């Protein structure tokens, strides 16, 4: 009873439930004051007066327990969520009054199991509609904001998987062989089937992604920098896929599991690649402005200054190979001439 | 429409920034401009803001009238003037700028000159000075999680700053789902004083929006994945978890006028209003703004003319349409004893959580 006074559930309707709980705690104190006064008594084996008081006290505890069952049942219905109902059970975990409260708990356990069935079905139904969009990379897809599409599917699968397994740890906590209940077993079978489907989809993504990573490695090796149009407007030709593969690897580390094989060297220089691209981008913008923004009279007047730069950068474009980068020196000579 | 902002003086102008959050789904050389709408004429934007790259988030600044600051997809930070629009007066250095697309952009009101704090996907958080962009942000912080000897950098998708909270406390939501609070100190450059939901509050999906009710600074609600949660200032675990929702909740914001009711917009195109004054258990009402998913929701503050605080709410769809909904007078107007009732219930819930 002392533990019951300390409890502060603060769930759904508030104060009126607490006032009823406060009266019940006071009710127990009032019984103690009757029994607490203990005129004569003192647990005498010869005196049978104490036994009569015990029977009267026994009725008072049952009245206290009956009120607790009613308030506890009302609170469970009010939360309307498996997580919310479970939290209330933890608060009253040591407050169960043996068989009186225990009988009410069995009825509560089947209702909680039924709620998890709806969540499992809702997740599964949401998963099937979501899965088709993710594979085709359609707009308004399940993946949150902007992320690598192949990397995102694994992260999205993990979020769905985490929601499904949060209740199972809490469910294993329940006593009185709720596991034996056939309804509980049926829900577990549904949960196992949903998890197996998600892994296969993840395996296809990771499996297909693994093959894509091998193809991507070649793109970094043989992209280089390519100039396009009649005007020599040199621009970075770094495959846009490389950007997704590098950003793809970072998300995998966040979701743990197994990292890609041979994608480490790329991830090792990932910080260096970003710095080099920003430096390379600045000279390219500077080198194109002089090339096409120069006045018609200006180029003819001093053709040698512009031509020397073109001859100077002509070897640089040929030099390009992400395999070995000496852009810092390349950058110093190119930026100074540009 | 990735981000929507309201004019500080009154709800007469809305600034909306358009960008594609999908990775590589943006067409090459796609238009990258921001349009500020006028309530009087909705046929076309009153002014057009031009930026080098698409701006993920743009918000108005109360300190300087008609000044808009936004974060580009490239990570560049740009500032525009509402009266003249056109090109951006202030642009941050590209290389010194934080890598990846800007996640959140907010203005710090506790300064003589407006300052902007930017949190984004590189797991870093930076404070910038509008008057002096100079060589990158003044303060650079990486969001390490779990401290100890294990350090992993996780991108921050949400930044929450409030006047009641003050400049001292900054609320940040990581990609993993945990929430980290960084306290600026004169003595030491940055301190991650509190880690939220490290063990039991971790969200299934990355936290997208973190907000705190204007009426009570201590209580702030973070909308992550299927269901948004509400946490107290000193409790690691969330005080209240509300149901579950179809698809995901892109953004949820507290009503400025009434602390009890907060609005969450789902990615199914349905917006549901949660009111704790009457029934904690169920949604007060659910409305379908559009078939297209709702990327973000912004609620007006203060007000002028015929519009009171919280009367107009702006929600940005994935399609790119922006819809302003006039809320019912009963919902926006404070109900009798709402502030007293919400504080008693929240304190009671907080006491129950501690037990």
């Amino acid at each position: 009873f002392n533990k019951l006074e300390k409890i502060e559930l603060g769930g759904t309707k508030g104060k009126t439930l607490t006032e009823s709980i406060a009266q019940i705690f006071k009710e127990f104190e009032e019984a103690v004051q009757a029994f607490t006064s203990v005129s004569y008594d003192i647990m005498n084996i010869a005196e049978k007066k104490f036994d009569d008081d015990f029977y009267e006290f026994r009725s008072k505890i049952k009245e206290l327990e009956r009120r607790l069952a009613s308030v506890i049942t009302q609170g469970f219905d009010d939360y309307d969520t498996i997580y919310g109902r479970f939290k209330l059970l933890d608060n009253f975990e040591g407050l169960l009054t043996r068989p009186i409260i225990a009988d009410e708990l069995e009825k509560k356990h089947i209702v909680l199991l039924e709620m998890y069935k709806q969540d499992l079905k809702q997740v599964q139904s949401i998963f099937l509609e979501g899965k088709q969009f993710v594979d085709s990379m359609h707009e308004n897809a399940p993946l949150f904001l902007n992320m690598p599409p192949i990397a995102g599917a694994l992260t999205w699968c993990k979020s769905l998987r985490d929601r499904i397994q949060e209740p199972i740890e809490k469910l294993a906590q329940l006593g009185q062989g709720i596991t034996e209940r056939e309804e509980y077993k049926d829900v577990q079978k549904l949960y196992t089937s949903i998890t197996k489907s998600i892994k296969d989809y993840e395996d296809q993504k990771i499996l297909s992604w693994e093959k894509e990573v091998e193809d991507s490695s070649q793109d970094k090796l043989k992209q280089t920098l390519l100039c396009k149009d009649e005007n020599d407007l040199i621009k970075v030709n770094f495959d846009p896929s490389l950007v997704r593969l590098l950003k793809e690897v970072k998300y995998f580390l966040l979701l743990r599991l197994e990292v890609p094989t041979t994608a480490k060297d790329i991830y090792t220089k990932a910080e260096t690649y970003r710095t080099q691209i920003v430096a390379l981008d600045m000279i390219v913008d500077n080198y194109n402005h002089i090339k096409t923004c120069l006045l018609p009279v200006e180029e003819p007047l001093v053709k040698k200054k512009i031509q020397d730069m073109e001859e100077e950068v002509k070897p640089g474009i040929e030099e390009i190979r992400w395999k070995s980068t000496n852009i810092d020196q390349f950058i110093s000579k190119s930026k100074s001439i540009v | 429409v990735s981000e929507i902002s309201w004019h500080p003086e009154g709800p007469t102008k809305v600034a909306v920034s358009y960008a594609i959050m999908r990775f590589q789904q943006m067409p090459e050389k796609m238009p990258t401009q921001a349009y500020v709408w006028d309530l009087l004429n909705p046929n076309s934007p009153e002014i057009k803001l031009m930026s080098p790259s698409a701006v993920t988030n743009i918000s108005y600044n109360q300190k300087i009238p008609d000044q808009i600051g936004g974060g580009c997809y490239n990570g560049l930070l740009a500032v525009w003037d509402g009266r003249k629009g056109e090109n951006p007066i202030m642009i941050s250095p590209v290389e010194n700028s934080h890598y990846e697309p800007v996640t959140h952009f907010h203005w710090l009101m506790s300064k003589t000159g407006s300052e902007c704090v930017t949190t984004s996907t590189d797991g870093k958080v930076m404070w910038w000075d509008t008057r002096k962009f100079e060589a990158g942000p003044v303060e650079k912080l990486n969001i390490i999680e779990g401290l100890g000897e294990n350090e992993e950098i996780i991108g921050g998708t949400a930044l929450e700053y409030n006047v009641e909270a003050g400049p001292s406390k900054f609320l940040i939501g990581t990609e993993s789902g945990s929430i980290l609070t960084a306290n600026k100190k004169l003595k030491k450059p940055v301190e991650i004083t509190t880690r939220y939901g490290l063990d039991q509050g971790r969200h299934l999906g990355p936290v997208y929006s973190i907000n705190r009710s204007n009426q009570n600074p201590k209580y702030f609600l973070s909308v992550g994945d299927w269901s948004c949660k509400i946490w107290v200032e000193d409790l690691k675990t969330p005080i209240i978890r509300t149901k579950y929702h179809g698809s995901y909740l892109s953004d949820g914001c507290w009503s400025p006028t009434r602390s009890g009711a907060f609005f969450l917009v789902r990615r199914d195109g349905w917006m549901d209003v949660w009111d704790y004054y009457y029934r904690q258990n169920e949604i007060a009402f659910s409305h379908k703004v559009s078939d297209s998913p709702l990327t973000c929701i912004k609620i007006n503050q203060t007000g002028g003319a015929y519009h009171n605080s919280g009367k107009l709410c702006a929600i940005g769809d994935q399609d790119g349409t922006v819809t302003i909904l006039e809320l019912c007078d009963s919902l926006y107007t404070m109900q009798p004893k709402e502030k007293d009732i919400i504080n008693e219930m929240f304190e009671r819930e907080y006491r129950k959580e501690k037990n």
